[PDB]
């Protein structure tokens, strides 16, 4: 009874289990639109109404068959399957008629021995051995005319090649081949044969209760079951151990598979009560999985996925087939409809591929979003405790040292103080001082004191004579570490470094010794503050760094910045970024031979068109977001590792890693936003919403025409503001009449023709 | 519905006063009155929905005359037309919304928070924020943020709505005097 | 129809030698010296005890401090 | 009745009035606002400046739009069929 | 009395000469 | 500042810029119609306020 309990045990929300259970239900939604807009098609065209000819085929078997009886054809074959044909012409099974048929069967049969030809004796027996009609080509070449002009009993078939003479190979086959895709509900949606009941729109029912229901179940053991083996957190291993998550998943689906067993015998062989069961079903296994998952570790969450995904290929790749085959072991407008259901195929494949790339986005930007409001206040008390007023109004005056003696030391030697995650630093880049430029009036921002910086070993004071290599040495640049684009040029992680730390009535010697023996003079085109910050409440560092500019020699610019970032590491395990960027890398991979496969079968001369375009930088986005995110993750270890070794002594200058931890979230921001934009445009295929966008693209190069004008007309009135002693387009809505006829025309193009 | 719960809310609150007798009773205690005023601002809330709604209810009345006739049938022959595009536009307006959260909301105070961002992006319409921390934030992506936000939410998709509302009034117009005029 | 581009290139060399010859005559110390000859006066206060500056005067005893010390302090440092 | 004791704008009707014609003109504070009141505060903003700046201010231009072409077609109709 | 009734006047003007002209042109062009 | 605003002849004879300059050209004599009465309304109103 220790087993389930309600945990409720921190408040701290959980955006994995919520964004998975979010895209399900929307796809469910939307292909559930579209089958059902598929459906009213099918409905028609199998109430309705090449693998052979269509020649003149009446039939002269003879005489004595007078009868209105109708027959059937069985034209099985690779992944073809017809019906029955109709009972309808001039003569209609008239006294002494003959046989010819020629319907618009759009599967496309094998050149294979699979058929089979029912004859039903509406009537008294007939004296004419109808044997078949004749067909050989007309648009396949896939058609063998070799009859056997027999006469069986009423309503009686015979079967060739392209009473009871066997039975368990015969009887058998024709249920593996018919059943195998139409039993298999996942590959079901698309192969439903006509005339059936089970009308391919509570399918996708089944099919999202399917996914629902394993979500639920791995959820409930993921978070309540804990104790029958004490997994989750001490042995769990995020990756796959073949014992670990896969075993989880096939218990899972074989435990809940015997509820929509019950749910699809009540949907077939129905001829709903389990419409809404369904319903009810999956809302409360939603419900249980959002209040399970609000208290998952973030390690957890990936082993929840993986655990679903596998229910769902075990689901797939030996559950269904089990069951097709125990159920086997117990037994002119065509060409318009035809290229409807062709374009509405696709659009169901490319429906599921955005869905799962949308899914992968989503996870890849806002996997930790929890992470994201304390980010923001924790700078603003790093920069409220520092200051940050006072040091960016510093001019050069000597006058950093009592800043630095006021505010930063107490900072960071207090007893209520910060972790501080090692030592501070200060750091030093120049040669050859300023001759005094130029006072009056002052450049603006573009003051460039061309020069040059040292690289010698020079000692204590500015001289480094026979006293041996050189102390006051010059630190090398670290390489693929921090540039700091400072307003005079770029910096980077070379330069003469200080200590500054170890036990604070120590570090006023070093103070006053900086102060009094000339170091910060006479070059001083750098100084570079830098620490670092560590919060375990929330779990953020932070790399605070500020510097000193000296562009004037006299005057100071003052820049810093404060950056929290998690150090998420490569060794930490299957981690969430390594599984988004690895799953991200392959989608990059798959759009990229897409492409490919486009640009060599049309060919050159595709440039100058926007769909290359667009899709070459989508495949940009991609493979970058993935790229920069393991980056990322390599230079956050690599960074740690170092600092551990020699822990209280060295700096080890994490704002690379702070650099790109900033880049990557602002370039897998940028690809959600391409995506978000992309299906706005998808309301078009609804009927008369299809005329804002052509509406806003014959309308563009008027409103181009018109920016142009304005700026024009901008330029030259900002002309003559200036120099002569030192809106037309909000307002006055301009740009309703441009859209507005467009918009009149394109909707009277609608309607009357 | 509303005005069932103001009622209900308004009975509940005023029944209970035992904390204003248990004070005078004993006049050096603590005057417990949290719950009163928790209770008085949520009654106020709901009053002020519900009497915003019953004046919105006043249109049912003016009807009586062709003047009004038209207008209102030209409101609601449009709202099909505006529901749709509005849902193009928004999705667009969330688009740029979540960017501006996840790229300047941490050291911004403005993008602080998804509600945040939509509020000053329907601030920039009005031409209310001015860009001065999004340039310190980032001297790179705030000037392109703001001119491609302020050039396809000013320039392109914000006279969609004027271009529907005005062939709607024409077409609503245009029909009716054609039916005046045939049929009398 | 070939005389639009003559005129086409006649004043595209007009327009480049015009945005030369507007371009000489934004110098960067035309207005300098001017924001700094306002602050140099208009902005100092009086010599002592007072805060009012040119810009603020009140009575006409103010005007006679300014003559006296802001005036003659502003115009001779120490042409 | 929302705002009416803290925000010193809408402290009278004539206030609240005068208030929303300025909101019009892009002349707000929001900033006490928001904080008067976290929710209805927002919704009464958000909402407001949706139906006035898209749906109402929109229908006046309609209006003497449609007006003048209809009278310059009249006119230029009787004068040249004279 | 300067917002919704004066500034409206202006679009209007530029609206009913955007209209015949351009139906003018399309007239004359896809005629000929 | 006339020397850059005639810039436009250079620029008009385009494919969809020509429609817009003849639209500018063929109500001119309306805009000043329209202004001579914005602006008695304008200064009366100044006046009122003055």
């Amino acid at each position: 009874h220790v087993r389930f309990v309600f945990p409720e045990p921190t408040a701290d929300v959980n955006y994995i289990v919520m964004l998975t259970c979010a895209v399900c239900l929307v796809t469910y939604m939307v292909m559930a639109a579209i089958l059902h807009k598929l459906d009213q098609l099918d409905a028609s065209r199998g109430r309705a109404i090449r693998f052979k000819y269509e020649i003149l085929v009446k039939t002269g078997w003879g005489r004595g068959s007078g009868t209105t009886a109708h027959v059937g054809i069985m034209l099985y074959g690779v992944d073809s399957r017809s019906g029955h044909r109709h009972l309808d012409g001039d003569r209609a099974f008239h006294r002494n008629s003959l046989d010819i048929f020629r319907i618009a069967t759009p599967h496309s049969l094998g050149s294979v021995w699979k058929i089979r030809v029912w004859h039903d004796n509406k009537g008294l027996s007939p004296a004419w051995f109808l044997q078949h009609v004749i067909v050989r080509d007309l648009q396949t070449a896939r058609s063998a005319f070799f009859l056997v002009n027999d006469w069986l009993s009423v309503e009686t078939e015979a079967n060739g090649g392209l009473a009871a003479l066997l039975r368990f190979r015969r009887l058998l086959v024709a249920e593996l081949q018919r059943g195998f895709f139409d039993k298999h509900i996942w590959l079901s949606i698309w192969d439903r044969p006509p005339r059936s009941r089970f009308t391919r729109i509570q399918r996708a029912t089944c099919c999202v209760l399917l996914i629902c229901l394993f979500l639920g179940a791995n959820a409930v053991w993921y978070g309540a079951v804990g104790d029958s083996a004490y997994s989750t957190g001490h042995v769990s291993r995020l990756s796959p151990l073949s014992v670990d998550t896969v075993a989880v998943g096939l218990v899972s689906s074989v435990v809940v598979y015997p509820v929509y067993l019950a749910i699809l015998f009540l949907f077939r062989m129905s001829r709903s009560l389990a419409h809404g069961l369904s319903l009810l079903l999956v809302a409360v296994a939603v419900a249980v999985s959002g209040w399970v998952g609000a208290s998952f570790p973030p390690g957890v969450s990936v082993a929840w996925l993986l655990s679903s995904s596998a229910s769902f290929l075990a689901s797939f790749l030996g559950w269904e087939p089990l069951k097709v085959l125990l159920e086997a072991l117990y037994f002119f407008l065509a060409k318009e409809e035809a290229r409807k259901v062709k374009r509405l195929h696709g659009m169901l494949r490319s429906l599921l591929v955005y869905m799962l790339f949308l899914l992968v986005t989503l996870l890849a930007s806002y996997g930790d979003a929890s992470c994201h409001g304390h980010a923001y206040r924790l700078q603003s008390a790093i920069k409220q405790e520092l200051h940050s007023r006072a040091f960016l109004a510093i001019t050069r005056s000597e006058e950093l040292w009592p800043w630095m003696a006021h505010v930063l030391l107490p900072y960071v030697h207090g007893n209520q103080s910060s972790p501080e995650l090692g030592p501070p630093r200060l750091r030093q880049v120049r040669l050859q001082e300023a001759l005094y430029p130029d006072p009056p009036g002052p450049r603006v921002h573009t003051c460039s004191a061309a020069g040059g910086f040292s690289t010698s070993d020079y000692d204590v004071g500015w001289e480094s004579p026979h006293n041996g290599s050189g102390t006051w040495a010059y630190s090398a640049p670290d390489l693929l570490g921090a540039w700091s684009w400072g307003s005079c040029a770029v910096y980077d992680s070379g330069g003469y470094v200080q200590e500054l730390g170890l036990s604070l009535e120590e570090s006023r010697d070093r103070l006053r010794f900086l102060q009094l023996h000339n170091w910060l003079d006479n070059r001083s085109r750098a100084v570079f503050l830098e620490l670092t910050r560590y919060s375990p409440a929330v779990g953020l560092h932070a790399a605070v760094t500020l510097r000193l500019e000296f562009p004037a020699a006299g005057r100071a610019l003052a820049a810093l910045s404060v950056r929290p970032f998690a150090l998420r590491r490569l060794s930490a395990g299957l981690s969430l970024p390594l599984l988004t960027s690895v799953c991200l890398l392959l989608f990059a991979v798959h759009f990229a031979v897409a492409e490919a496969r486009t640009w060599h079968r049309e060919g050159r001369w595709r440039v100058l068109r926007l769909g290359a375009w667009a899709r070459w930088l989508l495949v940009a986005l991609t493979a970058a977001t993935a790229l920069v995110r393991l980056a990322q993750l390599g230079a956050a270890d690599r960074q740690w590792t170092r600092f551990v070794r020699g822990r209280p002594r060295r700096f080890t200058s994490f704002d690379q890693v702070a650099q790109l931890s900033s880049a990557a979230r602002g370039l897998a921001a940028s690809l959600l936003f391409l995506l978000l934009v992309k299906a706005a445009q998808q309301l078009r295929f609804v009927r008369q919403w299809s005329v804002f966008g052509k509406t806003l693209c014959r309308a563009l190069p008027e409103l181009l025409g018109v920016t142009l004008g304005l700026v024009v007309l901008g330029v030259a009135y900002a002309q003559l503001a200036i120099l002569l002693v030192s809106r037309l387009w909000g307002a006055l809505r301009l740009g309703a009449v441009i859209l507005r006829w467009r918009y009149h025309a394109l909707r009277g193009e609608l309607y009357r023709p | 519905v509303l005005s069932v719960v103001a009622i209900g809310i308004n009975i509940y609150r005023t029944s209970n006063v035992e904390v204003l007798l248990q004070f005078l009773e004993d006049q050096n205690t603590f005057p417990n009155f949290e719950h009163l005023a928790y209770w008085q601002i949520q009654f106020n809330n709901i009053a002020a929905v519900t009497v915003f709604f019953v004046w919105i209810k006043l249109f049912k009345f003016i009807n009586f005359n062709r003047t009004m006739s038209q207008l209102s049938t030209t409101m609601s022959r449009c709202a099909k037309d505006l529901f749709g595009f509005a849902i193009m536009f928004f999705i667009i307006f969330l688009a740029y919304a979540q960017l501006a959260y996840l790229v300047f909301g941490t050291q911004v105070d403005d993008f602080s928070t998804f509600q945040e961002c939509i509020f000053t992006q329907f601030r920039i319409i009005l031409g209310d924020i001015n860009f001065a921390e999004i340039e310190e934030a980032n001297r790179v992506l705030g000037p392109i943020y703001f001119t491609t936000f302020v050039f396809f939410m000013f320039f392109i998709l914000l006279n969609m709505f004027l271009a529907i509302i005005n062939d709607t009034y024409s077409e609503v117009k245009s029909d009716l005097a054609q039916q005046k005029a045939e049929m009398e | 129809l070939k005389s639009v581009l003559r005129e086409l290139v006649t004043y595209l060399l007009f327009l480049i030698v015009l945005c030369i010859l507007t371009y000489g005559m934004m110098s960067s110390n035309v207005y300098y010296y001017t924001r700094m000859m306002s602050q140099l006066f208009l902005d100092t206060p009086v010599s002592k005890t007072e805060k009012t500056n040119f810009k603020t005067l009140s009575s006409m005893e103010d005007f006679w401090k300014f003559t006296e010390g802001s005036l003659l302090d502003g115009l001779y440092w120490k042409l």
